[PDB]
């Protein structure tokens, strides 16, 4: 519906920038590392395949967890807790039906108790002063994908894998915009599945260019080739499905020619 | 699944 | 926190909780309270309040209530809106003789338009719009309330919840179980509440879904792949269905104006590609004339 497109890709365009979490925070947190991030946010994928919750929901628990996570301190044996309580809020938020908080405390094979989740999804509101409405990669590529001529499925699961991998490492990509890790997605996506590129209305509409995306694009790059040598495997094995036209099992390409 | 802790 | 509130009367009563009229003592400020009862072994915060909290913390708009604060105790969660005086139901129930001056309806309805093109503009859908939940205040202005059933919405679209709006204001393609609704379903909404404001009844006051179809079909013409491409492929269409014959829009709403008719036509319009947006509403001439009256009371 072209008559609020613009509107709303600029609204988020602003709103990102607001909810954007804290790029070094994991250096001020005394007992977790971006590792551990990186198993949290790797079971929350497989949270989200066990319950078939949106890919949307996935990645607004993690800014959720991010941005909680930029001002509040936290155990290693909370970690879990903070990233139930983030999937809770999400799935409320975003699904149709989501999953129950019973069903939420029995994943963490009750590590903990219903009452703590429950009471960790408290803080966490109060943490994030109810800003729940927050802007995706998702959100973003959903967008970017209008501008393909024509539609590639392909592309455009390629692309969404591509983005949900940028989620599991805060190193680099804490440092960059939704919109951006947006960008780079599709770009490289398109180039390995049709080697066209990043196309010119969307540099009409975002400002972006091949130019603006090529730092995101050359650590997401890396990410792609690194990809079945990373010791979270969740997302692989997610977009290996047919849901997602099995686009893990395409081969990257070795060199961008940038 | 158990995470971080024991 | 409460401390700060001396409760007055009670007003109305929503979902998970009852709504106050309410003082601070410090500022004078009148409001509305919505307390949310939430326990404990519960579900936690009802995903009604989520979205209604987060999605109004983003709508500061004259046409839109103001959420002025959230007030969240480990036992109780308090939602304080701006208080306005009356809802548009209430009022035609009081405008019964005098029915509603048609530049109050204009002004109403411009105003309504502003709220929802706001709303449209950051990507939330409302999804409940009727009567009593269109807030009125002593000045004129009207103002759209009530954003429990409200969700943030994605560009383009994803299947959403099917259970939605309050059937007399629900609009076709849900009715008829479309993969996809989006904006058009609060037009819809609107232009059934416009209608309202003129004839001061409910343009389709059906029972059930079919009922509500049938109502809209005998009204607006029986669609088919001419008036709306792919209708006869929707989930919920029916060969059986009757074909009735469109009425003319000056028998639809006998009061209205050519540019009334005009407007009203592109707001019930089948297609929602094709139905008016609220933002080019604004424009149409039906408002060239328009203001703020305030209530004849």
């Amino acid at each position: 519906v072209p008559d609020y497109h613009e509107d709303i890709h600029t609204y988020l365009r602003e709103m990102e920038v607001k909810c954007k979490p804290k790029v070094g925070y994991m250096k001020k947190q005394p007992d977790i590392t971006n590792s551990m991030r990186a198993i949290l946010v790797d079971w929350l994928v497989e949270v989200g395949e066990e319950y078939k919750l949106q890919n949307e929901t996935l990645h607004l628990a993690v800014n959720y967890i991010d941005r909680f996570l930029s001002s509040m301190s936290v155990l290693r044996g909370k970690l879990q807790l903070v990233g139930t309580a983030a999937m809770l809020l999400a799935s409320k938020f975003e699904e149709i039906y989501p999953p129950e908080v019973a069903e939420f405390v029995y994943i963490t094979d009750d590590t903990y108790t219903k009452k703590q989740v429950l009471r960790m999804e408290h803080l966490v509101l109060k943490v994030l002063t109810f800003d729940l409405a927050a802007p995706t990669v998702n959100q973003f590529l959903t967008q970017y994908f209008l501008h393909q001529q024509p539609a590639n499925c392909k592309v455009e699961s390629l692309a969404m894998f591509l983005g949900e991998l940028s989620l599991i490492d805060a190193d680099p990509y804490l440092k960059y915009l939704p919109s951006v890790i947006a960008g780079a997605a599709f770009h490289l996506a398109l180039y390995t599945v049709t080697g066209q590129s990043w196309p010119e209305s969307l540099i009409r509409k975002t400002g972006y260019t091949l130019e603006s995306l090529k730092p995101c694009l050359m650590d997401l790059h890396q990410t792609y080739l690194k990809a079945p040598q990373h010791a979270q495997q969740s997302i692989r094995e997610k977009y290996k499905n047919s849901k997602y036209h099995g686009v893990s099992l395409l081969n990257p390409p070795e060199t961008l020619n940038l | 699944r158990n995470l971080f802790g024991p | 926190s409460m401390e700060n509130f001396q409760k007055v009367e009670k007003i109305g009563e929503g979902t998970y909780g009852v709504v106050y009229k309410a003082r601070n003592k410090l500022t004078g400020e009148v409001v509305a309270l919505k307390k949310i009862r939430l326990d404990t072994e519960t579900e936690g915060v009802p995903s009604t309040a989520i979205r209604e909290i987060s999605l109004l913390k983003e709508l500061n708009h004259p046409n839109i209530v103001k959420l002025l604060d959230v007030i969240h105790t480990e036992n109780k969660l308090y939602l304080v809106f701006e208080f306005l005086h009356q809802d548009l139901k209430k009022f035609m129930d009081a405008s019964a003789l005098t029915g509603i001056p048609l530049p109050l309806i204009k002004s109403y309805l411009f105003q309504l338009l502003q709220g929802l093109a706001f709303c449209h503009s950051h990507r939330v859908l409302h999804r409940d719009l009727k009567p009593q939940n269109l807030l009125i205040n002593t000045e004129g202005a009207i103002k759209l309330a009530d954003f429990g059933l409200a969700r943030a919405f994605g560009v383009p679209v994803r299947t959403y919840t099917h259970e939605v709006v309050t059937l007399w204001y629900r609009a076709p393609e849900i009715l008829l179980g479309c993969k996809y609704y989006s904006t058009a379903v609060d037009i819809w909404s609107l232009g059934c509440i416009f209608a309202e404001m003129v004839t001061r009844r409910a343009l389709f006051p059906g029972d059930s879904e079919i009922d509500q179809l049938f109502r809209i079909f005998r009204t607006l013409g029986t669609p088919d792949e001419v008036v709306w491409p792919g209708v006869t492929s929707m989930p919920d269409y029916k060969p059986s269905f009757p074909k009735w014959a469109r009425q003319d829009f000056s028998k639809v709403v006998p009061p209205l104006d050519e540019d009334g008719r005009s407007l009203l036509s592109q707001m019930l319009h089948y297609d929602p590609n094709k139905r008016i947006s609220a933002k080019a509403a604004l424009a149409h001439p039906f408002f060239q004339d328009v203001t703020k009256p305030v209530p004849h009371l």
